[PDB]
């Protein structure tokens, strides 16, 4: 939340952004922005790209090409509304090694 | 009912900022965190009388 | 044989003192022995310092090819 | 491709095809010429006889008809395609084919981007307007009326469709213009405090705390003096490990009240979490167990980001290690006013609190206090004596 | 598709080039809210082509005449392409049967040609009943169910491809091949 | 509030098949033709592949044909099957 | 790019993420083959000619 | 996880014997941890498996009196795997030897089975 | 066009099963194109893939062309897999013109994709075997005169012909043979008089080597568009009518 | 005994495509489609319709309402997506210019 | 029966292993991870059978456990078609004998697979036996019995994987015969 009234926490606004690129750090600037703020985890199907829910992807009735996957919320609210629009992002996945 | 040691003894209960629920009984989380509006979207707020929603 | 800087660059120490940190954060067997101190990131920098820390940084040169230092022997600075 | 004005395969000459209005696309192979007129026109035109004897006002304008597209029209043309032309036309064919480019069907978002309240959001009227002119428009068409009001309740529909993507457009008649400003999709996307430039890559973040700022000169250049009832709030947690036990015993006894004191703990298999303020015992200290983490108060020598809030160049925010003392504000030494730019009237300060071992690490190796007395512009010293000391 | 009535009122629209609705009822009685709706029914199925010369060049709704189009060509074309979806699905339906008849099928097969086998040889006759106790006999109606439904499917195709020859024709003819 | 069942009544229905003679001669025509086309090498079904185990039948039920080759004059020197 | 990697929650391709580390444990690689009595190679001929 | 080959090789039960006795000397070693249901699953497969070998014929034999059996044997002609359940089995009549080899009256002859059950009856 | 591509699909499914189905769907989504490229894309075993080209090829489904650099591109013409649907009707209608030896000459023709006037005459006999028994002999003569009058009616139509070596290009031959067709031998026979008694099952070099030929599918077309237009007049008038048309 | 499922399926990014959706594809996605214009119930317990808009087949927003589509609350739902068939083809304003 | 099968597979070590050599960690764990279960296509996995290769050993970033992949070989059980195999019975059924392999249970014996003379008892489950001149139709086969001999006729993997959103048989299947003679209790050979 933002306000005093109702409860608030600070502002990372773009400049600190900017600021934290600049020294080189890479895990700090994770942190403070995806760990600490809208932390969220999603499924998605691999075969067809797409999320679903519960390790069951609803478009392909399986639960064999499935994976769970960690991503900040405001990038998952992101993908519902382009999918809304017809603009579907079919991400693609792999290993992480 | 605690489901560490199935009392009643709940008591809703916040500290400096988090919403919780803790029974009193044994000191054990059960429900904690909340979500709520905010004052960007209550001067967007309107009303439909229930007649009309319900047309 | 090697290429690069025999150095070790600031974002390496900083990325060594920290994944060794998150090691002993969890319950794994230190190196150096302890006087009493209890916070991860000191006993980290004393065995830096011991250059005792079991890790091996890879360094990739931008075509994919990469070199292997021992965090022994980069020469460590200030 | 615009060059070519007759089809080399059937040789069948098309005009040019232009927006005839607002949301209207015709096509205008029935066009005269200063040259020599068309045969495809001189055909064309002379088809008009009925509606010249029925209704005089076709006679003047008889030239003003062309080939007009709509939706039926331009998807039954667009099904049958060789697909073979589609690469030619810039279609990744897994990402599609031109039929699904024309819609006639439409996701609806689901409720967790919705609230109850915005009553409901704009959305939700939307979409039952829309389907509102649906049921109305077919259940009317089927009572089989006029032709002209028909179609201008297509129109009103298609126009409806498309204020629901774009709430900006300002072409609509005056008689129907809307008297309000809605949101639309790129409302929300775009803008100052739309999702790229007001969420996506700046966002509030907590452990955090903002005070006023007072000086302490009594302090290295290179701590800062947390206050204990900010001190009592923000916590770390820590992992129990051989080293750390006693320690962490010691917290867990104090409680969430005394100062060096926890507020959590968390069990390594029950993800359960215990509250110290109904502890009702200290055997929740004797039952750590290697694995358990506890939530323990900020303590001296912690690593805290110090932070002013017009941030210009990356000196604006360094990592100091933290003492706690009593009063009620932040407190460093003023050798480090040059950087933050600050000047203790009546100014405040953030301060961060990072959550992780490896950010700890790093916050303290490359953005120390240390390590910063120059600045990278020309590589000349900020952190130097000020007033007052200088005399 | 729609009775003598929806071919009666389209060959009108053949010969009158040009035609509203009120001509077409006062030409062919179609009650009123009786031709309008079939009108919009064969157009929403593309049959009808739409001129819409404009009172004012804004063409807009309230100043235009609703003047009706034939198109042959492009009629001929999808209806062509309804046959080749037609004869699509067809095979799907006879592959469809197949496969999930095909468990019973070679069951019967292996019987059948059992009792087919080593019957030249001169073996015992006591085979002919003995093998015809399975379940597979009350299944034979069966068979012959799904074999006449084949059947059936097949003779439609071959119609359906006498149809294709006159569309293929004529889409042919009118092409000139530039 | 309820849509409809996916399979709405029509009152128009398709019209009936013919039957005749020829017609009969045709369908067996067809049947013999799908029956023939997998007899010969044009039908290039997958090699057989994934034997389980040595087993000693293997001497006698193995399919035994001719490696296939047109007149090559006819097609580019590019494919021979060797 | 910096700001995809941002918005996606994941690390940065500069800086302290350039390089990757390696434990340096005590391991043997490629250690010897498990050896084997019945299936070894002689004792196999096809019976086809 | 990824399985490469589904028919690499096939063993004789000796073989997976002395595997089970191998992993017996490093079992009971040291005290069980009791660390995960893995302890208990590795316990009672190993356990099963070593009772049930435990009352089979190719007890008690070794690596070289297998080589020198299958040396012997390789000049009958025999597939792989009749050699192989030979070995796992060893036949003491000729009632279960004409089940076991494919053909077996028309590939080899009475006194060829003979010889063979005298080599299995001898050699094992 | 995905409504006939799938048709091609499940009519290549239907005749010749799933590799050959594969490369035919996948040249007439792609067009003309080289053989490398096509196997790169399917991924495939380089020999399916040449068997399956070879096995089109030879019943006309795809062609080849020499192109610029000398790389061979390879088209399938997408109608001629639309046709084996109309072989019944083919055969019909030259068992309606011609005895049922001319029917066995088409179906060799059409199954064998391509035939010498040799073999399709012998194939011709031995398979009428199975149609006469009771010492009932079969010999070429009669079916050379089938042929020749299909071939003289214009049922029947020559291959094209590969061109001469020793005339053309000598020394290295180039990568695909590139044939020329010649009209004036359209349907001009090859000569011979070879004569074999068909052999009755008893399970107990060529004159006219080069000379293919194939189905005449545009003299079908034509002849059913008589037909058609003959019923359409015999519905119209009368059957005089129709039998003057 | 039972037969070997994997773990775990930990992976990572590597690539976005974008595109569009055919309708035949995205009706198969959504759950179901709306059908009644009203929002809520004409009885005093403001429930929303069977297959009206708000339906929580869709999800859920009030604290103490399950999700219907899975037993989910607030902070477990994903979201549902649902469609609506128009009778009368239209244009879409994005694409207007392609 | 018995096959060795090659193997690959990535597997993490938390940080408190590190004291161990690497490669009888790895082991293991691979063991702990594959033993006493099956696999779908290939049959029941006793235990690994060597370990043949090893990579580099990664840190990941937001994790202090080394991870590392592995190239391996296991045993499995994963008997083929027509194999003489003896087991111990442990069950009679209407569809069949039950046998039991003491490590594995899903066997049946049909009575197609049952000598011809003997196709019901006398409302007993106990599968009674009949031949022509000796054994008058009073011979039955225990529920535990001997190791009889038999030979396996058929086999099959059913998959049991979960199925629609989150919140019994045996998954491999084999079928025996003995009817020819030799086949069964060795008391009658
Ligand atoms: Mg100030
Ligand atoms: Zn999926
Ligand atoms: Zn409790
Ligand atoms: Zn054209
Ligand atoms: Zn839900």
């Amino acid at each position: 939340t933002e306000g005093r009234s109702r409860d608030g926490g600070l502002r990372l606004g773009e400049m600190e952004r900017d600021c934290l690129i600049g020294y080189g750090a890479s895990m700090l600037l994770l942190e403070r922005l995806m760990i600490s703020s809208d932390a969220f985890e999603v499924d998605v199907c691999g075969q067809c790209g797409l999320l679903g829910y519960s390790g069951w992807c609803h478009y392909c009735k399986s639960s064999c090409h499935v994976s769970s996957l960690r991503i900040p919320y405001a990038c998952k609210l992101l993908f519902q509304e382009l999918q809304s629009m017809n603009i579907i992002p079919r991400l693609k996945l792999s290993k992480y090694n | 009912r605690c489901p560490d040691c199935g009392s009643t003894e709940l008591v809703e209960d916040s500290h400096y900022s988090q919403s919780q629920l803790v029974c009193s009984d044994c000191g054990c989380v059960v429900t904690e965190g909340v979500l709520t509006t905010t004052f960007s979207d209550e001067g967007n707020l309107r009303e439909v009388t229930y007649s009309r929603s319900t047309g | 044989k090697r290429i690069t800087t025999p150095y070790m660059t600031k974002y390496e120490r900083a990325r060594v003192l920290g994944t060794r940190a998150l090691q002993i954060a969890m319950c794994a067997p230190v190196m150096v022995e302890l006087e009493g101190e209890t916070d991860p990131l000191l006993i980290a920098m004393k065995e830096l310092k011991a250059r005792k820390i079991p890790i091996i940084i890879r360094r990739y040169l931008p075509d994919g090819s990469y070199e292997d230092w021992g965090v022994d022997e980069l020469i460590i600075t200030d | 491709c615009r060059k070519k004005n007759i089809c080399h395969h059937c040789g069948a000459f098309n005009g040019t095809v232009k927006k005839c209005g607002l949301l209207k696309i015709i096509h205008e192979k029935y066009k005269t010429n200063k040259k020599v007129v068309d045969p495809i026109v001189s055909n064309f035109l002379q088809s008009f006889e009925t509606a010249i004897e029925h209704n005089k006002e076709v006679e003047p304008l008889l030239g003003r008809a062309q080939e007009n597209l709509n939706p039926l029209v331009v998807l039954n043309l667009f099904k049958r395609i060789p697909a073979e032309d589609v690469p030619l036309l810039l279609m990744n064919p897994e990402a599609g084919k031109p039929s699904d480019l024309i819609l006639t069907r439409l996701l609806v978002p689901p409720l967790c981007i919705r609230p109850s309240v915005v009553n409901e959001d704009d959305l939700t009227m939307k979409l039952t307007e829309i389907i509102f002119l649906n049921d109305v428009i077919k259940k009317h068409r089927i009572s089989g009326a006029k032709t002209q009001m028909i179609m201008e309740d297509w129109d009103f529909l298609q126009l409806q469709c498309a204020l629901y993507i774009n709430s900006e457009l300002s072409g609509i008649p005056l008689n129907m213009a809307p008297k309000k400003w809605t949101r639309g999709f790129v409302q929300r996307l775009k803008g100052k405090q739309g999702r790229f430039r007001g969420n996506l890559s700046g966002k509030r973040v907590d452990f955090s705390g903002r005070t006023v700022i007072s000086p302490d000169p009594n302090l290295r250049i290179d701590e800062v003096a947390v206050p204990v009832h900010v001190a009592k709030i923000l916590t770390f947690p820590e992992k129990v490990n051989k080293a750390n036990i006693n320690f962490l015993r010691k917290l867990v006894q104090n409680g969430p009240e005394v100062h060096p004191g926890a507020n959590f703990i968390q069990q390594r298999h029950t993800q359960m979490k215990r509250f110290l303020k109904y502890g009702n015992r200290e055997k929740m200290a004797q039952e750590l167990k290697y694995g358990d983490i506890v939530e323990r108060h900020l303590i001296d020598g912690d690593v805290v980001l110090f932070n002013r809030q017009p941030s210009l160049h990356k000196l604006s925010i360094m990592a100091h290690l933290a003492r706690v003392k009593p009063h009620r504000t932040f407190r460093f030494n003023e050798c480090v006013c040059t950087p933050y730019n600050a000047d203790f009237d009546g100014d405040e300060m953030n301060l961060h609190l990072p959550q992780t071992e490896e950010a700890k690490a790093e916050a303290l190796v490359l953005m120390g206090t240390k390590a910063n007395l120059v600045t990278p512009r020309n590589g000349e010293p900020l952190i130097a004596a000020i007033q007052d000391f200088l005399t | 598709r729609f009775g003598s009535r929806c071919a009666r009122i389209f060959r009108l629209v053949l010969q009158k080039k040009h035609i509203e609705q009120k001509q077409v009822e006062d030409f062919a009685m179609i009650p009123a809210k009786e031709a309008k709706d079939m009108l919009y029914k064969m157009l929403s199925e593309n049959f009808m082509s739409l001129q819409e010369i404009p009172k004012t060049p804004d063409h807009a709704p309230s100043r235009t005449f609703y003047l009706y189009t034939v198109n042959i060509l492009s009629a001929a074309r999808m209806l062509l392409h309804r046959c080749y979806k037609s004869i699509a699905n067809l095979i799907e339906r006879r592959q469809f049967e197949t496969k999930e008849n095909k468990r019973l099928l070679e069951k019967s097969q292996r019987v059948e040609a059992i009792i087919a086998s080593m019957q030249a040889t001169g073996a015992e006759e006591a085979q002919l009943q003995e093998i015809e106790e399975m379940i597979t006999a009350p299944e034979r109606q069966q068979l012959e169910t799904l074999k006449r439904n084949v059947n059936k499917l097949d003779a439609s195709e071959i119609q359906v491809d006498e149809t294709i020859f006159l569309l293929e024709s004529y889409i042919e003819c009118t092409m000139k091949r530039q | 509030l309820k849509p409809p069942p996916l399979f709405p009544d029509t009152d128009y229905k398709p019209v009936p098949l013919k039957t005749g003679e020829g017609e009969e001669y045709m369908l067996a025509l067809k049947q013999e033709l799908r029956e023939t086309m997998k007899r010969m090498p044009y039908f290039i079904e997958t090699p057989e592949e994934r034997q389980d185990i040595e087993r000693y039948s293997k001497r006698y039920m193995k399919v035994y044909k001719e490696e296939w080759i047109p007149d090559w004059r006819r097609l580019p020197r590019e494919m021979m099957p060797r | 790019g910096v700001s995809e990697c941002i918005i996606m929650g994941i690390p940065m391709n500069i800086g302290t993420g350039l390089f990757k580390l390696l434990h340096k444990a005590d391991r043997d690689p490629n250690p010897p083959k498990r050896p084997l009595i019945f299936d070894t190679n002689e004792f196999h001929i096809p019976l086809v000619t | 996880m990824e399985v490469k080959d589904a028919n690499s090789a096939l063993l004789s039960n000796y073989e997976v014997f002395q595997l089970l006795t191998d992993l017996k000397e490093q079992r009971k070693e040291s005290g069980k941890n009791k660390h995960s249901s893995g302890q208990q699953n590795l316990n009672t497969i190993t356990y099963e498996t070593l009772k049930y070998i435990s009352k089979t014929p190719c007890r008690h034999q070794s690596p070289e009196i297998v080589r020198e059996f299958l040396t012997a044997l390789k000049s009958h002609k025999l597939t792989k795997a009749e050699k192989l359940q030979l070995l796992n089995h060893r036949p003491v009549t000729a009632v279960e030897i004409q089940l076991m080899v494919e053909e077996s009256e028309e590939r080899l002859t009475e006194e060829q089975i003979e010889a063979l059950l005298h080599t299995v009856t001898s050699i094992l | 066009t995905q409504a006939e591509i799938k048709l091609c699909s499940l009519l290549l499914q239907e005749h010749f099963g799933e590799i050959v189905e594969k490369i035919g769907v996948h040249l007439i989504r792609t067009g003309s194109q080289p053989l490398r490229v096509i196997a790169h894309d399917t991924g495939t075993s380089l020999d399916q893939v040449k068997k399956a080209l070879c096995v089109l090829v030879q019943h006309n489904l795809v062609s080849y062309q020499v192109h610029k650099r000398g790389v061979v591109e390879y088209e399938a013409q997408c109608s001629r897999v639309l046709r084996m649907l109309r072989y019944p009707r083919y055969i019909y209608t030259t068992k309606t013109l011609y005895s049922d030896t001319g029917e066995l000459i088409v179906e060799e023709l059409l199954l064998n994709g391509k035939l010498t006037m040799s073999a399709v005459v012998k194939k011709v006999a031995d398979r009428l075997t199975e149609t006469m028994e009771d010492g009932k002999t079969m010999d070429y003569a009669e079916v050379s005169n089938t042929f020749v009058r299909l071939a003289d009616t214009h049922f029947v139509q020559r291959c094209p012909s590969v061109p001469t070596t020793e005339n053309s290009d000598p020394g290295p031959p180039p990568p695909a043979p590139t044939l020329v067709i010649n009209e004036k031998d359209m349907y001009l026979v090859p000569k011979l008089s070879l004569i074999g008694k068909g052999k009755r099952r008893r399970s107990s070099p060529i004159p006219d080597d080069g000379i293919y030929w194939q189905a005449n599918l545009d003299r079908f077309h034509q002849h059913f568009r008589d037909q058609a237009i003959v019923s359409a007049v015999a519905n119209r008038m009368d059957q005089t009518s129709s039998e003057i048309v | 005994k039972e037969q070997f499922r994997e773990t775990d399926v930990a992976k990572k990014i590597s690539h976005i495509c974008f595109g569009m959706k055919s309708p035949e594809e995205m009706r198969q996605q959504a759950h179901i489609q709306v059908v009644s214009k009203n929002l809520y119930s004409q009885d005093n317990q403001h429930a929303p319709l069977l297959y009206g808009v708000l339906d929580h087949r869709m999800g859920t927003s009030e604290k103490d309402r399950p999700c219907e589509t899975c037993g989910k609350n607030l902070a477990d739902c994903l979201g549902h997506y649902g469609y609506i068939d128009l009778e009368l083809p239209c244009f879409h304003v994005g694409y207007f210019r392609a | 029966m018995f096959v060795l099968v090659e193997m690959v597979d990535t597997v993490r070590i938390p940080p408190w292993q590190f004291e161990r050599k690497l490669n009888d960690s790895i082991a293991e764990e691979l063991n702990k991870k594959l033993a006493n279960k099956v696999v779908y296509n290939v049959g029941l996995c006793i235990c690994l059978f060597d370990i043949t290769k090893l990579e580099d050993a990664y840190v990941f970033p937001g994790d202090g456990a080394s991870h590392t992949k592995v190239h391996f070989r296991c045993v499995v059980f994963h008997p083929f078609l027509d194999e003489i195999l003896i087991g111990k019975i442990k069950g009679c059924s209407p569809e069949g004998v039950h046998v039991s392999l003491g490590f594995f249970d899903d066997i049946l014996i049909p009575p197609e697979s049952l000598q011809q003379p003997a196709k019901f008892d006398e409302a007993e489950q106990v599968w009674v036996w009949e031949y022509e001149t000796e054994e008058g139709a009073h011979d039955l086969y225990m529920d535990t019995g001997e190791e009889i001999r038999f030979r396996v006729v058929d086999e099959s993997f059913v998959d049991t994987s979960p199925t629609g959103p989150s919140s019994k048989e045996a998954p491999y299947t084999l079928v025996g015969s003995i009817s020819e003679p030799g086949l069964g209790l060795l008391s009658w050979w």
